[PDB]
């Protein structure tokens, strides 16, 4: 069982003498509105010895009990603030497939090292004090944190179409019709600049005897070399608290579970931020659908979400800020088709066509059968 | 007879079939020679899409007919 | 890699064009192209002219361009904003494809609308039920807008 082994690893990690908290209590006060500013003001000055004491968090002007819930809410707010793409630190890998990664443009700031060291300290504090964030990075990020070699398949998690094109180049031969050469054009604030994968790379065309080296260099540049200094600062900040000899007993999935807990898809937000065409909230096929989604395991809900929208990952703010192929396109339920046909899905418009069935058993059977070929989580 | 197919990447495929041969048989031969499933194959001849259940002669296909492989419609 | 390829595409279009569809950079910006499509003569859109805006992503040719219509067309697979996600430009893209293949695919789509991707359910229903009414409406729209 994967869960039992992961629990054994977690217990062994938290039983180490170098990851034991002290008894003195550190009170960390932050205002609810200005969470990011005050968090960066306080955390970026704490000593490592101070950060190892018990973390007590009290929001300003909000006296209350159950400090555990308060600390969890604080970490949720901070994780949704610092990792928000609008803050120009991280960014989605693609608009239609929401995966956080370090933004290459973040170097525009005069000193990104301080901010990324703060991010590393926040992640180390979350792992150290048994508190969960709620962000969802890409697998190459975790493979970088553990210092694992990165190969071509790792581009599949970042961008699907890019990986398909790279695999096409690997499989089929390359002619001189494709004007490909050892250089990458990057648009940084309007102006486009050329980066040479190898010295004098813009004057070397990729023949059939170079495409393997070209793919290797492209993968390395896309996944690693574009974010060297920033990730070095982030990992230094993270390893400040958690020694690297401790993180290197997990893998790219157990570390994700440790950072974010058991991944789940909220149903209340899904219901509150959906829209219907030719359907109404009082229609039977909608109340039955939401009851079924209520009494379902997270794996099957993720499978349905991937079947309908196209990906199993959600934006950082739930279904509210959901993007389609062309732009913002919230989850849509439509009455299209005959009774006998299975429910269908238009992925590029986040649409689910559900015919007017006659009973909840029939809807459950059709909806479970129609998503079998999909894989979620 | 022999027919020619132009694929997406410019590859030219020669197929030894007959006008009386059904569309299913021609698609089976194409799949055997290339591996592309017949359902995903969208061959346009004279600006029209061929359909299964018929023969080549049903679409006025003659010797050395030229077909263009195009992409399926999703919009 | 994203500029030599575009220059090659423009040069190829300038030598042996489709002679019906045309493409060209808008002003001086190689990553934003205008395209013109002549309505097929064997379809109700005959005699019309259509304009497309093509945006080339920096990852070209690995990532497909984004094409958007400018003139409204009564089509089961073209919405009011005029966006076509067809698999050549979202899922079935390979580096070997050029920008002329995309225009040829679109000019072929303007004759065989997809019935099983009802991007406009009203228009798709009209197409599946009343073919004559559908074609009359398409010609009405083409006369109304594409001029």
């Amino acid at each position: 069982s994967h869960m039992d082994e992961y629990q054994r690893k977690i217990a062994y990690m938290y039983d180490r003498p170098e990851m034991a908290v002290n008894d003195a209590q550190l009170q960390l006060k932050v205002s609810r509105a200005t969470t990011f500013e005050d968090a960066y003001d306080i955390i970026s000055k704490l000593s490592v010895s101070d950060m190892k004491k018990k973390l007590l968090i009290r929001f300003r002007n909000e006296d209350g009990l159950d400090y555990g819930g308060v600390s969890r809410e604080f970490f949720y707010i901070l994780s949704h603030a610092i990792f928000n793409p609008g803050y120009s630190l991280f960014e989605y890998a693609t608009d239609d497939n929401y995966g956080l990664q370090i933004s290459p443009l973040s170097s525009v700031n005069p000193d990104f090292r301080s901010y990324f060291r703060f991010v590393g300290r926040v992640m180390g504090l979350a792992i150290y004090h048994r508190r969960y964030l709620d962000v969802q990075f890409v697998l190459p990020f975790y493979k970088r944190i553990l210092q694992k070699p990165l190969c071509l398949e790792d581009v599949k998690d970042v961008d699907e179409v890019y990986y398909e094109s790279l695999k096409w180049i690997k499989n089929n031969d390359v002619d001189e019709s494709l004007c490909l050469n050892f250089s990458v054009e990057e648009n940084r604030f309007g102006e486009s600049v050329t980066v040479d994968l190898i010295p004098n790379g813009r004057n070397i065309a990729v023949n059939n005897q170079n495409k393997m080296n070209y793919l290797k260099a492209l993968t390395e540049h896309k996944l690693v070399t574009s974010t060297e200094e920033q990730f070095n600062a982030l990992k230094g900040g993270l390893n400040e608290l958690i020694p690297d000899s401790v993180l290197q007993i997990f893998n790219e999935n157990e570390l994700d579970t440790l950072l974010n807990g058991k991944r789940d898809i909220d149903v209340q937000d899904w219901k509150r931020f959906t829209d219907y065409r030719s359907y109404t909230e009082t229609d039977d096929i909608v109340i039955w659908f939401w009851e079924l989604l209520s009494e379902w395991s997270p794996e099957k809900k993720a499978k349905l979400l991937q079947f309908a929208t196209g990906t199993s990952r959600l934006p950082l703010s739930g279904f509210k800020d959901m993007h389609g192929s062309d732009g913002p396109r919230k989850f849509t339920i439509e009455k299209v088709g005959h009774i006998s046909q299975l429910p269908k899905a238009h992925t590029c418009f986040n649409r689910l066509d559900i015919p007017p069935y006659n009973s909840k058993e029939e809807l459950e059977q059709k909806l479970t059968i129609a998503i079998q070929e999909t894989a979620g989580f | 007879m022999q027919i020619f197919v132009k694929t997406l990447t410019g590859k030219t495929i020669t197929l030894e079939v007959e006008s009386s041969d059904t569309i299913d048989n021609v698609k089976s031969k194409i799949q055997d020679k290339e591996g592309i499933p017949p359902d995903q194959q969208r061959l346009i001849f004279a600006g029209k899409q061929l359909e299964d259940g018929r023969t080549l002669s049903d679409y006025n296909i003659q010797k050395e007919s030229t077909l263009h492989l195009v992409l399926r419609l999703r919009g | 890699m994203a500029l030599k390829r575009i220059n090659r595409e423009l040069a190829d279009l300038g030598k042996d064009p489709p002679s019906s569809s045309s493409a060209g950079p808008v002003g001086d910006d190689l990553f934003h192209w205008q395209a013109t499509i002549m309505g097929p003569a064997d379809s109700p859109y005959a005699g019309g002219v259509f304009f497309l805006s093509i945006h080339f992503p920096t990852d070209y040719p690995f990532k497909p361009p984004k094409v958007n219509f400018t003139t409204r067309i009564y089509h089961p697979n073209i919405n009011s904003n005029g966006s076509i996600c067809l698999d050549i430009l979202r899922d079935q893209w390979s580096p070997a494809l050029t920008i002329s293949k995309v225009l040829l695919s679109i000019s072929s789509l303007l004759t065989d609308p997809n019935p099983d991707d009802p991007l406009v359910p009203e228009i798709a229903h009209v197409y599946k039920t009343d073919r004559s009414r559908y074609e009359l409406s398409a010609r009405e729209w083409t006369r109304k807008y594409a001029i």
